[PDB]
């Protein structure tokens, strides 16, 4: 029927509307598309790549080289950790900067699983034991070797592997905004720490220090929704670059 | 979670970058001594708005049409209050594509050329829109371009003139006596059909320039107390 | 003994270990641009030369522990070698695809990991903000730019603090890129294949760095006193699929 009616919304402009939009150049024949390597076609796509953690932001690190890596010296420590981190890739100081990371700060909801790679960088000559110990959320970290032993781990024998991987289950978001206040220890998330089972013994020609590095990326199909602001730009909205 | 609530269509590119932004406001006058205060102008890139700009850049082509919202609103300037007639004001809202005429004042003939679009509005209306196509004569707009824009001592690094996608311009359409009025215009901008190759880190430092890549250092990331973790 | 395979491209010969795996970025080959080869091929000819497939060996870095790294610009590392060198000169435009060999000649008793990475469009950053990098400063052919440990105050030079990458960009998020990890403890080569990536399908060899290419220590060099204090690090290209614009009429 040709005769209408106008209802509530009409004449209103909603920014998330999609309309037909009138052309203001229905004349114009576009370039048509080539081939082009590489194209991407979701976000995820980026998240499931692997990039360094920044362990060791501690203090002048990250002003270098130097968060990326590690430092392990032979001939010491055994029974102590290494390093640990919470399972918070979205929030923590540890993986906020990671392409994961920053993938996932531009939505408020997540959940899924990470990947975590350890390579340890010394010598061929250089042997030794790691524990890689994971509690699951609410846990907390373990206090001594004998307690992380008697968690989830695995034993790393950088003797026989230089890698080693970590498929973490039950990750999730646990705040609505960025509460890195909470950073350092999530009362809603797990942790991976690394423990000295053995010492790194070399021989005479092999006695430098030694380096672990970490990498992340997410592990299967990682779930996010609502998509929001990036808290990592600020303040830049009125300076207009 | 449930059973195979594994969701990911709202990390697409589409709902990624498919979200309508105020990219640019700006005001022009009906009447003023300066000329250049009696109209409006813009040049379409996103460069400029940092939320937008950082998305975009985790792709170094790209390839998309733009739909344009225009929310236009006036105010009376303090003058005489014998002028309490209020005759509707209408807008020209006009785009010029890449190697179009461009005016240099409201009495300009590009403001008439029949090859620059033009919107006419009257307020009171729904805002008016308008789309433009994929407007580049490659292939795909670049957000990088690792060149010089030709080969002589005044090229500039980084400009690729291939993302010309043209410019907008206000101006109110007067009737012999306009009174005194001004007019401010929020342009919205969302991107359609978005397709895009070659992903990139997202940027980490500050953005300092519109037209180049320029930082200052930054840190990788922020400090924590230890490296290890500690039970509290 | 690790089985190693011997490649002739021309007049050139290299060797490499069979159990080096190769990187194909983005999964896409180099090829011709034969699949349009419509019409468009009568106003806008191109043709190849297959005689710029050949092995081009670039004078060799040293690994220190002082290293920051390294970082080649391309086609414009090789204007200055051969035929491929001369084709920059004389055709208005170009494309190619490229394999690149970046070897370490180290000993067991070296430790140390590198990044093998290449960058398509790697627009640098100037180390003053208000100010435009020269070209000098982004490439000088065959010969290397470093990377520097901290911020440089060069008046038009690259920022060239190596954890920034020169781009603005967290150095460890560059896996984004086309890569390889150089373990001293498991691996000394790198070979990736590079496409062709552009926006248009050819263009000019001197105005535009189609990528970049970067070897970034993550984990310093390391060894005991009286060894050698330097690693070698040589880089070797092979231009793919190399065509330019046809010179004759129509």
């Amino acid at each position: 029927g040709n005769p209408t009616q106008l209802v509530p919304g009409s004449n209103m402009y909603l920014t998330s509307d999609d309309f037909r939009s009138p052309e203001a150049m229905p004349q114009f024949e576009v370039t048509p598309e080539m081939f082009i390597p590489g194209e991407v076609h979701n976000l995820m796509e980026i998240a499931e790549t692997d990039s360094t953690v920044p362990v060791n932001n501690v203090g002048m690190a990250v002003n270098s080289m130097e968060a990326y890596r590690i430092g392990v010296n032979p001939n010491t420590g055994s029974g102590t950790q290494v390093y640990g981190w919470p399972l918070n890739p979205g929030k923590s100081s540890v993986f906020k900067r990671t392409n994961l990371g920053e993938i996932l700060n531009y939505f408020a909801h997540w959940s899924g699983s990470i990947q975590l790679t350890f390579v340890f960088c010394g010598s061929a000559q250089a042997t030794g034991k790691f524990l890689l110990a994971y509690s699951p959320p609410g846990a907390g970290a373990p206090t001594d070797r004998k307690g992380a032993r008697l968690g989830t781990h695995v034993v790393w024998d950088v003797g026989l592997q230089s890698s080693c991987v970590l498929e973490v289950p039950w990750i999730s978001n646990t705040f609505y905004r960025k509460d890195k206040s909470s950073g350092t220890g999530f009362s809603k998330a797990g942790y991976v720490t690394c423990w000295f089972q053995t010492s790194i013994v070399a021989p005479a020609d092999a006695m430098s220090k030694c380096y672990i590095m970490c990498f992340v990326s997410a592990d299967n199909d990682f779930s996010v929704r609502l998509l929001k602001d990036t808290p990592f730009i600020k303040e830049q909205a009125a300076r207009r670059v | 979670f449930v059973g195979g609530f594994h969701t990911r269509s709202e990390s697409s590119l589409e709902n990624f970058l498919g979200r309508a932004a105020n990219t640019y406001r700006t005001s022009f006058k009906t009447l003023s001594t300066k000329p250049s205060l009696k109209f409006a102008s813009w040049t379409i890139t996103t460069r400029k708005v940092a939320m937008l700009r950082r998305k975009m850049e985790m792709f170094t082509y790209m390839r998309f049409d733009v739909e344009v919202t225009f929310v236009i609103t006036s105010s009376k300037c303090k003058s005489d209050p014998s002028s309490g007639s209020l005759p509707v004001l209408t807008f020209m809202v006009q785009y010029v594509p890449p190697g179009g005429p461009v005016p240099s004042s409201v009495d300009s003939f590009s403001w008439q050329s029949s090859t620059n679009p033009s919107i006419f509005w009257t307020q009171g209306n729904a805002p008016p829109r308008m789309s433009i196509p994929y407007m580049s004569i490659g292939n795909a707009y670049s957000n990088y371009y690792d060149g010089y824009s030709h080969h002589g001592a005044d090229g500039v690094y980084g400009y690729n003139t291939l993302n010309n996608q043209g410019q907008l311009y206000f101006r109110h359409v007067n009737s012999s006596n306009p009174g005194a009025y001004t007019c401010v215009v929020k342009i919205y901008f969302k991107l359609q059909h978005v397709k895009a190759w070659v992903p990139r880190p997202p940027r980490l430092c500050n953005y300092q320039r519109a037209e180049n890549v320029n930082f200052k250092v930054q840190g990788v990331t922020d400090t924590k107390e230890s490296i290890t973790a500690n039970p509290g | 003994s690790s089985n190693v395979r011997s490649i002739t491209l021309g007049n050139s010969t290299i060797t490499t270990q069979e159990s080096s795996n190769v990187v194909v970025g983005f999964g896409v080959w180099p090829s011709y641009l034969s699949k349009s080869k419509s019409g468009s091929g009568s106003t806008q000819p191109t043709q190849p030369d297959t005689a710029t497939e050949r092995f081009y060996t670039l004078e060799s870095v040293k690994w220190q522990k002082t290293d920051n790294g390294w970082y080649w610009k391309f086609p414009d590392a090789l204007k200055d070698m051969g035929l491929f060198g001369q084709n920059m000169l004389y055709h208005f435009l170009g494309r190619t695809g490229w394999t690149i060999h970046v070897k370490c000649e180290a000993s067991r008793f070296f430790q140390g990991a590198l990044l093998v990475v290449c960058v398509p469009q790697a627009e640098k950053g100037c180390a003053v903000i208000t100010r435009d990098v020269n070209a000098t400063a982004l490439d000088e052919g065959d010969k290397a730019k470093k990377f520097t440990a901290g911020s440089v105050s060069s008046q038009n030079g690259v920022q060239t603090a190596v954890y920034n990458a020169a781009m603005g960009v967290a150095v460890g998020n560059l896996t984004i890129f086309p890569h390889q990890w150089i373990n001293l403890k498991t691996n000394n080569s790198a070979t990736i294949v590079k496409p062709y990536i552009n926006s248009i399908p050819m263009e000019n060899m001197y105005r535009h760095f189609n990528f970049t290419l970067m070897v970034i220590p993550f984990v310093p060099l390391e060894w005991s006193v009286g060894a050698c204090t330097y690693v070698p690090i040589t880089v070797t290209v092979a231009p793919q699929n190399a065509e330019y614009i046809g010179l004759r009429l129509a």
